[PDB]
């Protein structure tokens, strides 16, 4: 059993990307899982699972170029050997995961298109018919960095994406990022017609599904127009919202 | 969650790197909180009053102003550190904050709304010599133990 931690379906960082991964492999001494791009890129890594067959291994790096990368988890089955021990450069029987990455070195240098290397991957070891060893197959998109303000609403039921708020009522905001939910952080600003920041919050956490929420009070708030603000060191989104002394329901 | 192995005894250094464990221990670690409570709210221009504020984890903290840009360092004077007793609560006394010397008392002269924050020793410039001598930016300020609160300064009176 394997899992990929995707905030939007993607990574934002091209330069330095991070997935979380975890699951249960019962029986296995370690678990190799690899990316691959559309080019044919590889990058690999080992995990170490622990007794009770729980790996979780975390903050993993992809070195690949941005595009769309599909991933695949490793994990030898009874005979311990890759598949069957016929790999096509290394020794019989003694194909081990350590061992695949070799014949994974010739991968990348060889000029294969990445969808080649899915149906080597697939063919060589999993296709056998010989073959005891078991994958999961999980894709995303690796994009660019992204951070943006979806909803911003009072305490009412609304999620279209824009609604004036009374004063002295605390209202929502909904955005959408990428980024790590507690490595990172996002810093939000509210400034009125002449800026004179009025508030300023801080979240660092959300959940996997990539909406964070942050909560600002409007108890000395004025009437008119105020600007919002956010920025986590990259790209900032701006947004703008009418302030009324009571609504109209 | 950090282990610890033990080993069977007249086993060597070097040669247990490979052995396994004869039993373990494991404990969780967290981040530790530094807030500030006294430099909050309201603030008089060229009024002196003291820092006051909590760090669980913490040996030498520093305080920093940002308006629109770089977290300029206020130069509190000796040492620009403040120690923490047993009960995770340092406390300096009254400070002008613009009346001192440097650059990031400046931004705090003109009548505005700013911000300041708090921050332990893990700075230590960055990276280099154990003193704190920067302007660390949002994200050297935020990736490092810190927290920050909204102030704006009043003109004088009388």
């Amino acid at each position: 059993t394997g899992q990929f931690t995707t905030i939007n379906g993607q990574v934002a960082p091209v330069e330095t990307g991070t997935v979380d991964i975890n699951g249960t492999a019962s029986g296995a001494n370690s678990v190799l899982v690899i990316f691959v791009d559309e080019r044919g890129n590889v990058n690999y890594q080992e995990v170490s699972v622990d007794s009770d067959g729980t790996y979780d291994e975390d903050d993993i790096t992809v070195g690949l170029t941005q595009g769309r990368v599909t991933a695949h988890i490793l994990s030898v089955g009874r005979d311990s050997a890759i598949g069957d021990g016929s790999l096509p450069s290394g020794p019989s029987n003694g194909a081990t995961l350590n061992d695949l990455t070799g014949y994974l070195d010739t991968l990348d240098q060889n000029n294969n298109n990445g969808e080649q290397i899915n149906e080597l991957i697939a063919s060589e070891t999993v296709d056998e018919t010989a073959s005891d060893d078991l994958i999961v197959t999980e894709t995303f998109r690796l994009a660019e960095s992204s951070t943006s303000i979806d909803s911003i609403y009072p305490d009412a039921a609304e999620a279209a994406g824009i609604n004036p708020v009374a004063t002295g009522e605390t209202m929502v905001i909904a955005g959408s990022t990428n980024l790590k939910p507690d490595d990172n952080t996002i810093s939000i600003e509210v400034t009125n017609e002449d800026g004179t920041s009025v508030a300023l919050e801080d979240t660092d956490e959300w959940n996997n599904d990539g909406q964070w929420m942050v909560e600002i009070d409007t108890t000395d708030f004025e009437t008119g127009t105020f600007t919002v603000e956010a920025d986590d060191g990259d790209n900032t989104d701006t947004v703008n919202v009418e302030v009324v002394s009571e609504r109209e329901d | 969650e950090v282990d610890l192995e033990v080993y069977d005894a007249g086993v060597s250094a070097t040669a247990a790197v490979g052995q396994d464990a004869t039993n373990d221990i494991t404990l969780t670690i967290e981040e530790g909180g530094t807030t500030l409570s006294s430099p909050t709210g309201q603030y008089v221009v060229g009024s002196e009053v003291d820092i006051n504020g909590t760090a669980t984890s913490s040996d030498s903290v520093a305080i920093y102003v940002r308006d629109d840009g770089d977290w300029q360092l206020l130069e509190i004077g000796g040492d620009n550190e403040i120690s923490v007793d047993s009960d995770d609560t340092f406390e300096e006394e009254d400070i002008a904050l613009s009346g001192l010397s440097g650059d990031g008392s400046s931004i705090l002269s003109l009548t505005g709304t700013y911000r300041i924050g708090v921050i332990d020793a893990s700075d230590a410039d960055v990276g280099g010599d154990g003193s704190v001598d920067d302007s660390l930016t949002t994200s050297e300020f935020t990736s490092g133990v810190s927290s920050s609160n909204s102030i704006r300064v009043t003109d004088q009176a009388l």
